[PDB]
């Protein structure tokens, strides 16, 4: 009917197939530094806690 | 006035523990030599009549600051740490 179905003037878009890779989040020793530090910052604090708790158990005897 | 209950004895020890020290020890050491309840007979009485006037002059210095330390430490289950408003409140008036 002289009105076939295809392409417009000029083709299509072109479009991409080769697989593009996002590369997301941390990379190499980011990580094993942040949980590294945040161990050692996080044993610091828990021996801090216990002294607390400690001196809280002693008053409490001594009351 | 108030009976030597478990709370008001655990709330007020932080006075006792002030005031009682040289009847307390007396008594300890008397203790430490024989445990006879009848040789620790006499101690027995001077450390109950010291903590009895203590409670008695606590009661009327600190009237209202002390029946709340004392209700609240009953509810809590003479736990420090848990509200101790209560608490500062009772030292703020009497100033052990």
């Amino acid at each position: 009917p002289l009105l076939q179905d295809g392409p417009p003037p000029g083709g299509f878009a072109p479009v991409r197939y080769a697989r593009r890779i996002s590369n997301t989040g941390p990379s190499a020793m980011a990580m094993f530094l942040a949980v590294s530090g945040a161990f050692a910052w996080g044993m610091y604090q828990v021996g801090q806690g216990n002294k607390i708790r400690r001196a809280l158990k002693e008053e409490k005897y001594a009351a | 006035n108030p009976i030597p209950t478990s709370a008001v004895l655990t709330a007020s020890a932080k006075h006792i523990g002030m005031r009682c020290m040289p009847e307390n020890v007396a008594f300890l050491k008397c203790k430490k030599n024989d445990p006879n309840p009848e040789k620790c007979l006499d101690k027995g009485r001077d450390v109950t009549r010291c903590v009895l006037g203590l409670l008695k002059d606590l009661h009327q210095k600190c009237q209202k600051e002390m029946d709340d330390y004392v209700g609240c430490m009953y509810y809590y289950t003479n736990e420090f740490d848990l509200c101790r408003k209560e608490q500062e409140a009772f030292e703020k008036v009497c100033p052990l």
